[PDB]
């Protein structure tokens, strides 16, 4: 049973605490799909948000302490000294939508029975593995690299190490959340996480709209700017 | 009435019926006076919840409430009585005209009726749209319909204590004069 | 344990009385678990005031001579120096005069040692059970072998095994030694904190403890600077 | 009795037949085939009239013009209800006879539905097997057929669905010229329909 996975998969995350299911989601029928597909979608939904917070904490460290590549690009519009908070803002309006258009065709892969099946995989909500990017096996122009494991250090490694990775996946993406939206939470309530104060500086404005302020209308490529 | 639900450990497992009217109550009228406590218990319920959201501070409703005549959200203020007062006849007559509608297909098209043998509140459009007491066990489904009744026991005497500190003031404590 | 045991244990900790319960607490049940759960949870409630108790009668005698640690509490170019704290007056109003981050810390760390007792996965994993279940009334399990992700060094009970390989018989005898000394350390401590706040209350220690204004049993005082601490303490009680 | 065979009961009424006054009950099955038929074509004209009128009220009008002289949008501004009066009259008339034809056609079909066919089901193809009358063959209903990829069973739901949204709407678009008439009389209706 899904149940029992998630159940076993608990105790592994965390013996002392075992599963911790207040709100019993687990046992919800989302969509009104059966207890195994709400699972694999939890299960999927607790794998993603944790790997985009933990990207997101070390993208807050780059930014907010200053790590910036070199040349021509959205980097140059960026004022310097700029928090992680108006980096994103001070980014182009392109910029942010190619950004999230990216992610997005990036998603769409990972969900596309194309190319899930195409490395003999299916849905997380349909007996899959919760949280598997598949390679770009399907996609029409042959792609360089995958997602996962780009040069493919993890060739061979074995199943218990894969599992055993997994269950880290879980913990430190749900600490990176834990941590990221501290972050986010002490510009905005000061005085809401101990340690970040005085750390984090304030911001004014709506964090999740993502196009809010739009951000520079610059055009930055030279060579072969017929576009303005 | 024994064994109609309702009764817990705060009673002590026996019925609250004090002035006896289970007596000269038969099935249907049990039914009936089951019927109405579940309609009370939910409206009052809703009522305790929206008035205390209003009053407390949560943020209410963006927007316009009328772009024409200039009736807005925050303009109705978050006195209960002051913004039902405020609002608009043809919204008062709005929601009420929507809750009889509702009403009267409660009581018409679940054909079989709890005053002529049926569930008491059994509303069937107004309930768990998106199917989350669906796959509930027959157990969990009774503790959850007698914390529906305990709950909405409590909302009532909440309702009745607001609009008794809004009509006798300083009535109630913990509650603040003017509402 | 059962009433059988509990009066054995009186028996044993003062034979002259025996048990001595004129409230008939073990018979009160509480927590609707049975009496067995019942003795359990009183028997921990006792042994742990009991070991709070001493420890802060301890801790009181020695920060009310001046026994302040070297070291800073705080860190940076302004600092409270544990002298500093010292200094802010008598031991409630040194803890009242900590910042609100030591104070939360403390609290925090005993609340984690408080749920890690509390925990009966953990318990079981260091033998024993909840002592609601049958296992040892007092007993704080081994963070070792819980299996925290890095090695500590040490557990909280016996870190250097010192009273490792104790006699059974010592082991019995040093638990009434705990029982009955926290007892006597709980009216220590509470007579301390009421010669504090009411002068003459304990009259053998006069003019001997610090007077002290806030309420003692209010861990956040007005510097603590969180939600709801100046309402809370805006209106005061004898 | 026919009344017992239809798809129109639906549980809104619970599992049985919605005729509180027994007017289907005082009446032959051949006015109750009637009544279907003409239920059904009044539940279609009144859904297709309240999107219409929504679609007034909204503003919303083709790019172009109606006439040589008035204007899609000059004709919409006064508001729907205004818009029948400002069409011009040879558009209303030619909307006349246009309807006057298809009523004709669908009438005109020998097992009909008062006489042994099935009411409500407009027969497809109205202007064929007319003698010397000339059609495209646009059939009436389903020009481009999606129902075919239906089974029975999904067109029988939504025949009942047809039904209910044709009942629905002969109560919204009387609601929407009642509003309009007597004002507050239906209070969701703004000033402006
Ligand atoms: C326009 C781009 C785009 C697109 C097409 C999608 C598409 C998706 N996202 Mg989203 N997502 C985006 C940008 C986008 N995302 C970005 C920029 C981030 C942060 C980097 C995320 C973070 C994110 C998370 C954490 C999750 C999704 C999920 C999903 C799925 C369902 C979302 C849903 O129902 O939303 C409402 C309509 C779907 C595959 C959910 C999913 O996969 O559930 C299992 C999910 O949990 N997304
Ligand atoms: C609309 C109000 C309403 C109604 C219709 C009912 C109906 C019922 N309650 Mg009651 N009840 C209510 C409000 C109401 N309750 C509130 C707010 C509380 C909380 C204090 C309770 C607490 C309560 C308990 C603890 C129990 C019941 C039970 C019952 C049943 C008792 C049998 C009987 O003859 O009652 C008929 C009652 C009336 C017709 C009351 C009419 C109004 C009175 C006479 C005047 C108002 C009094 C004033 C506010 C003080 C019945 C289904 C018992 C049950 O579940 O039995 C199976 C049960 O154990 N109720
Ligand atoms: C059932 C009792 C009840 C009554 C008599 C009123 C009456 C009023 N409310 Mg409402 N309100 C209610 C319940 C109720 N409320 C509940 C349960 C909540 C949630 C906390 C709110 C939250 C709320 C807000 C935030 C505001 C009002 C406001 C108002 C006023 C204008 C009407 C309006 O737009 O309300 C909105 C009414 C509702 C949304 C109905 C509640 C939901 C019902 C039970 C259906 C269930 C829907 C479900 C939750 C949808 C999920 C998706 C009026 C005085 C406005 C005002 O003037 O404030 C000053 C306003 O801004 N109400
Ligand atoms: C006037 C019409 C009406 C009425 C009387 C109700 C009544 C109810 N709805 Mg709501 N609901 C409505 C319209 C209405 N709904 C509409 C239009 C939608 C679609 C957006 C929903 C979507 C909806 C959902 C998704 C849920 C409810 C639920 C509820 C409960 C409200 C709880 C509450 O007050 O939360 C105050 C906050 C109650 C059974 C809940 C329910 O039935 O739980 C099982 C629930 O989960 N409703
Ligand atoms: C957040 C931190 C935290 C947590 C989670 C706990 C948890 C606990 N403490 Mg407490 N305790 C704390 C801080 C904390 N303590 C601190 C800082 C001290 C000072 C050293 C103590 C000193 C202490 C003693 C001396 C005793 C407890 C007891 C207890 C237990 C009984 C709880 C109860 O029923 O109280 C009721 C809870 C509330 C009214 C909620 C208030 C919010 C429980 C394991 C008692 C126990 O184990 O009894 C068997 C007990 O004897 N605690
Ligand atoms: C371009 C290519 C052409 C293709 C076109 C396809 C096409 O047109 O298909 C036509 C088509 C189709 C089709 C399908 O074949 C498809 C494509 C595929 C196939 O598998 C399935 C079918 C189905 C066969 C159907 C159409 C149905 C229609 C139009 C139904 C319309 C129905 C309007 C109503 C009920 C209006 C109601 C108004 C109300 C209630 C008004 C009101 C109010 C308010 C004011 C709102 C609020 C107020 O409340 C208060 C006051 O509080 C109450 C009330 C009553 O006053
Ligand atoms: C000393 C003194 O005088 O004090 C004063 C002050 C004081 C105490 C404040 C007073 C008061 C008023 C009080 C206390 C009022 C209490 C009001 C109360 C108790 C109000 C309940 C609302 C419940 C709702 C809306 C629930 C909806 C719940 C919903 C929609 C669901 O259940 C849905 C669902 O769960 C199911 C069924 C299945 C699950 O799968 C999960 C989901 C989500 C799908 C008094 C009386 O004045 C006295
Ligand atoms: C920014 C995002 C991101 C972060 C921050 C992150 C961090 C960690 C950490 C560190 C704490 C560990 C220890 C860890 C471990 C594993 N990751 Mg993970 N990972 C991210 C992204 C992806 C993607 C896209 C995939 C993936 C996978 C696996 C597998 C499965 C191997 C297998 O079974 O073949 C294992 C063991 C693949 C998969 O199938 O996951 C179900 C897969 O496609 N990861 N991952
Ligand atoms: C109850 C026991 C206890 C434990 C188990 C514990 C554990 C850890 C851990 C590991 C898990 C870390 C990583 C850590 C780190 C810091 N602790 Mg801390 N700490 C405890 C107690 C106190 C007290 C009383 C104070 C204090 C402080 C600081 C400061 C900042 C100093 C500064 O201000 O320069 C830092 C960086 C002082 C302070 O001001 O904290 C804001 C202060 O007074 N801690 N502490
Ligand atoms: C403030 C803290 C504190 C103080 C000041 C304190 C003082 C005394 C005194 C002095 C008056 C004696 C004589 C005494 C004796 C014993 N204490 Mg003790 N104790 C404290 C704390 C704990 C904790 C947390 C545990 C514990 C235990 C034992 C055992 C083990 C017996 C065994 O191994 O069966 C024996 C013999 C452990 C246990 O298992 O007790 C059932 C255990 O978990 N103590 N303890
Ligand atoms: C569904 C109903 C319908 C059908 C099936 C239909 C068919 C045809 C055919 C093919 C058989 C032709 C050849 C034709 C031609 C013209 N139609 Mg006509 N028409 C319909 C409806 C309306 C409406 C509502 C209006 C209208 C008009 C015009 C004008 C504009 C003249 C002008 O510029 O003044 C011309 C020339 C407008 C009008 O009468 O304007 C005075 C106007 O408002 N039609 N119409």
């Amino acid at each position: 049973s899904a149940k029992a996975d998630l159940e076993a998969f608990a105790k592994e995350c965390n013996p002392v605490v075992g599963y911790w299911d207040p709100l019993g989601l687990a046992d919800l029928p989302l969509w009104g799909q059966d207890q195994d597909a709400v699972i694999g979608w939890l299960r999927h939904s607790e794998i993603k948000h944790g790997r985009i917070a933990m990207a997101g904490f070390v993208g807050y460290i780059a930014h907010a302490n200053g790590f910036r590549f070199g040349g021509i690009g959205p980097q140059n519009v960026v004022p310097e000294g700029a928090s992680a908070p108006e980096v994103w803002d001070s980014i182009p309006f392109l910029a942010k939508l190619q950004i999230i258009g990216a992610i997005g065709v990036l998603e769409h892969i990972s969900e596309d029975k194309n190319f899930l099946a195409a490395d003999g995989m299916k849905h997380y909500m349909r007996g899959g593995k919760p949280g598997y990017f598949p390679t770009f096996s399907a996609n029409v122009h042959p792609m360089p690299l995958n997602l996962f494991d780009p040069f493919k250090w993890s060739k061979n490694a074995s199943p218990e190490k894969k599992a055993k990775g997994l269950v880290t996946e879980t913990n430190n993406g749900r600490l990176a959340m834990l941590g990221l939206f501290g972050f986010l939470s002490e510009s905005k309530i000061p005085g809401s996480v101990p340690a970040l104060s005085g750390i984090i500086p304030s911001y004014d404005g709506d964090y999740m709209q993502p196009f809010l302020p739009t951000g520079p209308d610059t055009s930055l490529w030279t060579i072969g700017n017929l576009w303005a | 009435v024994s064994d109609m639900e309702g009764t817990g450990p705060e009673t002590g497992g026996k019925v609250f019926d004090p002035m006896g009217l289970s007596k000269i109550a038969s099935a249907e009228t049990l039914a009936w006076y089951r019927a109405a406590e579940l309609k009370h218990s939910r409206v009052a319920m809703a009522a305790v919840t929206g008035w205390a959201w209003v009053s407390s501070g949560g943020p209410l409703f963006p927007g316009y409430l009328s772009v024409e005549q200039g009736v807005t959200f925050e303009s109705l203020g978050r006195d209960g009585y002051a913004a039902w007062a405020a609002v608009p006849e043809a919204g008062k007559f709005q929601i009420l005209g929507v809750i009889g509608i509702l009403e009267i297909l409660s009581e018409s098209a679940v054909k079989p009726h709890y005053m002529a043998g049926g569930t008491p509140g059994k509303v069937p459009l107004l309930w768990d749209p998106l199917g989350f007491t669906a796959k509930l066990s027959p157990e969990t489904l009774a503790r959850k319909r007698l914390a529906e009744l305990k709950n909405g026991r409590l909302a009532m005497i909440g309702v009745m204590s607001l609009v008794s500190a809004h009509f006798i003031p300083n009535s109630v404590p913990l509650l603040p004069g003017s509402v | 344990e059962s009433k059988a045991e509990l009066e054995s244990l009186a028996g044993k900790l003062n034979p002259v009385i025996g048990y001595w319960d004129p409230l008939n607490l073990a018979d009160y049940d509480q927590w609707s678990q049975g009496q067995e759960a019942a003795i359990g949870f009183l028997r921990h409630a006792e042994i742990k005031h009991g070991r709070v108790a001493m420890a802060a009668f301890v801790g009181y005698i020695v920060q009310s001579n001046g026994i302040c640690w070297p070291w800073a509490l705080t860190g940076g170019p302004n600092g409270v120096m544990h002298s500093d704290i010292l200094a802010a007056g008598g031991p409630a109003d040194q803890w009242d005069a900590l910042p609100t981050a030591s104070k939360l810390q403390i609290l925090l760390f005993v609340g984690g040692l408080e749920l890690w007792s509390e925990n009966s996965y953990v318990l079981g994993l260091s033998g024993e059970k909840h002592y609601m279940r049958g296992g040892k009334p007092g007993f704080f399990p081994s963070i070792k072998k819980g299996g925290i992700p890095h090695p500590v060094p040490f557990d909280l009970f016996d870190p250097f095994g010192l009273s490792k390989n104790a006699s059974p018989e010592k082991k019995a005898k040093g638990l009434l030694a705990e029982i009955n000394n926290g007892r006597l350390a709980m009216l220590g401590i509470m007579a301390f904190v009421s010669e504090s706040k009411v002068p003459g209350s304990v009259p053998a220690l006069a003019g001997k403890i610090a007077p002290y204004s806030g309420e003692v049993m209010a861990p956040f005082a007005a510097s603590d600077n969180l939600p709801f601490v100046a309402d809370m303490l805006k209106s005061p009680l004898f | 009795a026919l009344v017992d065979s239809m798809e129109g009961v639906g549980e809104e009424t619970g599992g049985q037949i919605w005729d509180p006054l027994g007017i289907s009950e005082a009446v032959s099955d051949e006015a109750v085939m009637w009544f279907r038929a003409s239920e059904l074509k009044h539940g279609r004209v009144a859904m297709l009239a309240s999107v219409g009128y929504l679609v007034g009220a909204a503003k919303i009008s083709f790019p172009g013009e109606l006439a040589k002289g008035v204007t899609f949008a000059s004709v919409a501004a006064n508001g729907p209800y205004q818009a029948w009066d400002a069409v011009p009259q040879a558009g209303k008339l030619q909307i006349l006879s246009i309807i006057l034809a298809l009523e004709w056609a669908t009438e005109a079909k020998k097992p009909h539905y008062m006489r042994g066919g099935v009411p409500g089901k407009i027969e497809q193809l109205p202007f064929d097997g007319i003698q010397g009358l000339w059609a495209p063959k646009i059939k009436f209903w389903d020009p481009l057929n999606f129902t075919g990829a239906l089974s029975a069973e999904q067109k029988a739901r939504k025949r009942k669905a047809e039904l209910k949204n044709g009942r629905l709407a002969m109560i919204g678009i009387i609601s929407f010229i009642t509003g309009h008439n007597l004002p507050g009389s239906v209070p969701a209706l703004d000033s402006s329909f």
